[PDB]
């Protein structure tokens, strides 16, 4: 009886999570299908607890893969497989279940019933693309995914799980592969999309938070630090004294303080290795930074090579490479003149602004307010005998 | 005609794929009783709220001849 079959399952349960399998018993009585659904899907999710899951979803629930939201059945290979070490029974029973779609679709329409099918075989395949990358044999991975991506971009209407699956497993892969920038953006697309019923350690949501901040720290074309240091997951790893050095480096380095950075690499620089690689980087970036702010509060926008060298302490010949890399990025617009060595600067790009900075923003407005007082109430004098 | 839709749309995202179907519009200078009642169909088309604008095809009144 896989009612007292069941009822074995229930023997090594905790009893407290007991009641809901008298649920299960009238459900799998009663056969109200969305009941069910309700019922051992939030059990399951406090049945992680339990292997036993595996074989109650291995039974009735396998049974039962005709019932309820593809979103609801593969949620529990999901928490089922999770722990499991055996990579190779994972991809089994998720290409399993797949063949299974793969009969459900061949059978069904799309208004009769099969439609966002679609939905749980992506699913299914991104999760099968972190087996992968568990297993390593990265390359599949690589194209499992690349694969799905334009599926996914070309359908407007999906849910937002699928897609946290779907950042989530890219963000692990750059993570491996080590490109900063895309680790980056993914990531924070990622936390865009999470959702209440994706619960995340304290612990991890802080390691994100920290991998994200280096990231962006190695990162080649990431010059706009004001989407982390105003992201709410920062607020995570804020209090630590242990990352404090962190925030004195980027906010730092966001108000382009040469020196005073300068300064703060000389300790950690020795202690993170990743740090102790990729110094270059670090020099190079600092200096970009100098450069576009020392350009941003300046009231008319044009430069010697001399002025960039004495703030970004670079001698005077890479100024221009400093310059013309500064625009290949994206970081400015502008023309330079080398005749006269100077630099003009046609625009400089929009950035989120930290408390400071905005202060010598209020200040040339300032300004910018005076000259027009004096200009107007100037011009009423002259010319009084025309008005009208 | 639904056939129409997804037979067009899928012809889009062959050019732009970054713009997503949303809603519709009706260029009736005011509403009309099935309204309410079909974009709850676009709701199958699209996903968070299917958003329904009014164009002001007559232009006689004053600016502004959408209404969202």
């Amino acid at each position: 009886e896989i009612d007292t079959i069941l009822s074995t399952l229930r023997m090594e349960a905790d009893p407290s999570l007991h009641p809901l399998f008298e649920q299960f018993e009238k459900f799998y009585e009663e056969k109200l299908w969305f009941q069910l659904s309700e019922s051992l899907t939030k059990f399951f999710d406090d049945a992680k607890s339990t292997p036993l899951r595996l074989r109650l979803y291995d039974n009735f629930v396998s049974k039962f893969y005709d019932k309820i939201n593809q979103l609801s059945v593969v949620k529990y290979l999901l928490a089922s497989l999770k722990d499991s070490k055996d990579f190779d029974e994972s991809l089994k029973y998720l290409d399993d279940l797949k063949a299974q779609f793969q009969e459900l679709d061949s059978k069904k329409q799309r208004n009769n019933g099969s439609k966002d099918h679609g939905d749980g075989i992506l699913l299914i395949d991104s999760e099968i693309a972190r087996t992968y990358l568990l297993k390593n044999d990265l390359v599949k991975a690589r194209d499992l995914l690349d694969d799905l991506e334009k599926t996914l971009d070309k359908k407007d209407s999906i849910p937002l799980r699928i897609t946290n699956s779907f950042y989530s497993t890219n963000s692990q892969y750059f993570k491996f592969k080590n490109d900063f920038n895309s680790f980056y953006y993914t990531s924070l697309l990622y936390l865009s999309t999470l959702e209440p019923s994706t619960s995340i350690t304290l612990a991890e949501r802080q390691q994100l938070a920290y991998d994200l901040s280096i990231s962006a720290l190695l990162g080649d074309k990431i010059y706009n630090f004001g989407e982390l240091l105003h992201h709410p997951i920062m607020e995570t790893i804020v209090n630590d004294s242990n990352y404090d050095w962190l925030f004195q480096l980027l906010n730092a380095l966001t108000v382009g303080d040469f020196d005073k950075f300068d300064s703060l690499i000389k300790v950690q620089i020795s202690k993170i290795p990743i740090l102790a690689q990729h110094e270059s980087f670090l020099r190079q970036k600092i200096c970009l930074m100098t450069l576009i702010e020392t350009v941003f509060v300046k009231n008319i926008r044009m430069l010697s090579f001399e002025d960039i060298s004495k703030a970004t302490h670079l001698p005077k010949d890479n100024v221009e490479h400093l310059v013309m890399r500064a625009i290949s990025l994206g970081l400015l617009k502008g023309s330079i003149d080398q005749v006269n060595e100077l630099v003009t600067i046609s625009w400089v790009q929009p950035r989120i602004i930290s408390g400071d900075q905005i202060t010598k923003m209020k200040d040339r407005l300032v300004e910018w307010n005076d000259q027009v007082e004096k200009l107007g109430k100037k011009m009423e004098a002259r010319g009084q005998s025309i008005w009208v | 005609d639904h056939n129409y839709i997804e037979n067009m749309n899928e012809m889009c995202k062959k050019i732009n794929a970054k713009e997503k179907l949303i809603g519709w519009y009706h260029s009736g200078p005011k509403l009309r009783a099935s309204d309410l009642k079909i974009n709850e169909l676009f709701k199958k088309y699209t996903q968070n709220n299917p958003l329904l604008l009014i164009v002001d095809v007559k232009q006689q009144g004053v600016g502004l001849p959408t209404d969202a």
